């Protein structure tokens, strides 16, 4: 039997096939794993074989170097680590060959580089890799299937292996990153993995952000990919930009007004969901981080000492074009339920919720009008949207200012209780259940 | 072809403002 027969008999439709195919392989690596790796790792690099084989040879070899669980994770690292050298060597080429050389798109190689690099770079046995990877990516020479599969094995290896790893070679390693994400960047499915690495570089790359040049740059060539009109990009652009918000608030103060702003509200507009959802985790990341300062203020006062860093209050400030937008997106809700199920609605909630815990004032005198307006509103959206407004923002502003609202209010509220539309019904549960646990 | 060269992060240069661009 050759390998190649039996790693395809692994999605065979028969189940006697996958079984035995299974047990066949199973025994292989517990039993022959040294010569199992080197013949697995020698389909995966031939272009001669099928999609199908060459992507069950790569899984092969990565479910052989990981696990989910840290325990056998680490056990297989062992494992790897004690196989002779050569075998290693032998496999670690024909692995690292492959890139460029795959028809399929996701690349099976990938996941392999990052499998090894995870238990040798760590011990130093392996110091060809990143520079390797890195000049695949800046060789003008490249193939754009040679950057793409590059592109994809520096993103497993920035994702799964500790990012002090690499905090030694972060320079080489984000040049090659943004690299790809360049304007000039023809291929958008490079420039796809590309900004996917950059997603998981951020946490060691803190030495280049604190360099006003060089941050200066990545902004542009991350706000640049969030226009691409491959909305896979887009996405990923604007991860990498909630990400950052999170990471170098003091540091935005240059892009917000001049471009994030724009790009944002946009993007929280957009009819594209997965787009949407990224603008308004956007905001609800920069509330985490204006209510941490504002709290980071009150410890300083009791100090007599200015804050270390300071607030700059964009929540409060966007306010007035974030609550209509985010009230409008409360009316989109998927009618057979997506209950728990994250979508653009849901999380505009968590996100009103969050801003009027982090401008207890403000807050109120924005929303109001909308609920006020479509309390009484013959659509069960529009009229769930109120309701679920009003019950938001009683978390957060003086409970004196809500008390007087509250009592004006609750006769059409309890009537809502047992309103027409089962939607409406238990969102205006919900916001009496809170009106009493808030404040008898 | 004249291909494009290459931004290298390591050793470079850290009344209105001359702010950011696209």
């Amino acid at each position: 039997m050759e390998l190649i027969t039996i790693l395809e008999k692994t999605v065979s439709p028969d189940r006697l096939e996958l079984e035995a195919a299974q047990k066949f392989l199973e025994r292989a690596a517990v039993e022959n794993l040294p010569t199992f790796l080197v013949e697995l790792s020698r389909v995966l690099a031939n272009p001669g074989n099928s999609q199908v084989a060459r992507v069950a040879a790569g899984l092969q070899i990565k479910n052989s170097l990981t696990s989910k669980d840290p325990d056998i994770k680490a056990q297989y690292q062992q494992r790897w680590l004690a196989i002779d050298a050569n075998a290693r060597r032998e496999v670690k080429n024909y692995v690292l060959h492959t890139l460029g050389t795959e028809t399929y798109r996701p690349s099976s190689a990938s996941q392999c580089v990052a499998g090894i690099a995870c238990a040798e770079i760590p011990v130093n046995q392996w110091p060809e890799l990143i520079p390797q990877l890195v000049a695949n990516v800046t060789n003008p020479n490249s193939t754009e299937h040679m950057k793409e599969s590059t592109l994809e094995a520096i993103g497993y290896i920035c994702q799964d292996i500790d990012p002090e790893q690499l905090q030694d070679k972060s320079n080489e390693i984000l040049t090659a990153i943004i690299q790809g994400m360049r304007k000039e960047e023809p291929s958008n499915n490079v420039k796809l993995a590309a900004t996917n690495a950059l997603l998981n570089s951020l946490e060691f790359t803190k030495a280049n952000f604190d360099k006003e040049s060089e941050r200066h740059f990545i902004m542009q060539v991350v706000c640049e990919a969030t226009q691409c009109p491959d909305t896979r990009v887009r996405v990923a652009a604007l991860q990498n930009l909630v990400k950052i918000m999170s990471l170098y608030y003091q540091y935005m103060e240059t892009y917000m007004g001049p471009a994030l702003f724009a790009i944002t509200i946009e993007a929280m507009k957009s009819d594209i969901d997965e787009v949407a959802l990224q603008g308004i985790e956007f905001w609800s990341n920069v509330c985490d981080e204006e209510m941490d300062l504002a709290i980071e203020a009150s410890e300083a006062a009791e100090q007599g000492r200015p804050p270390e860093h300071t607030s700059k209050f964009y929540a409060k400030g966007a306010l007035q074009y974030l609550v209509p937008i985010l009230t409008q997106t409360l009316t989109k809700q998927d009618e057979n339920d997506d209950d728990d199920d994250w979508n653009p609605c849901k999380a505009a909630g968590v996100c009103l919720m969050l801003l009027a815990t982090c401008c207890e004032d403000d807050i109120v005198p924005h929303v109001l009008p909308f609920i006020k307006e479509h309390i009484k509103n013959p659509d069960w959206r529009y009229r769930d949207a109120a309701v679920m407004a009003f019950g938001c923002i009683l978390e957060g502003p003086e409970p004196s200012q809500l008390k007087p609202l509250v009592i004006q209010a609750m006769p059409t509220l309890i009537e809502l209780m047992k309103d027409p539309s089962v939607v409406v019904r238990d969102t205006a549960a919900w916001t009496v259940g809170r009106i009493c646990e808030l404040l008898p | 072809d004249d291909s494009k060269p290459a931004f290298s992060f390591g050793x470079x240069x850290x009344x209105x403002x001359x702010a950011f661009s696209f």
